[PDB]
């Protein structure tokens, strides 16, 4: 029984850890996208 | 019994890490929406 309890927790950790892996990869690209959008502005405002 | 409790804890932490990193992500989604509108509307007054 204790190994079964061991098992579904190891397993559920894998589901969770991948949701979390996704959220940081999704986070990366959004940091990067923010970067370039913030650029497009600060370049463009240097004539106003 | 130990690996059981240890994996319990990590589960609660991963479940909450999901909530946390998504609030970080969201703040970037919000920003990346707004920055785009500020790029656009500036040009939408500049254009001819």
């Amino acid at each position: 029984q204790l190994e079964a309890k061991v098992k579904e927790m190891n397993e559920r950790l894998e589901d969770e850890e991948e949701m979390n892996a996704e959220l940081t990869a999704k986070k990366r690209k959004l940091e990067d996208e923010c970067s370039e959008l913030k650029r497009d502005i600060d370049d463009l405002e240097l004539t106003l | 019994e130990a690996k059981v409790k240890e994996m319990n804890e990590r589960l609660e932490d991963e479940e909450e890490m999901n909530a946390e990193l998504t609030a970080k992500k969201r703040k970037l989604e919000d920003e990346c929406s707004e920055l785009k509108r500020d790029i656009d509307d500036l040009e939408l007054t500049l254009a001819k």
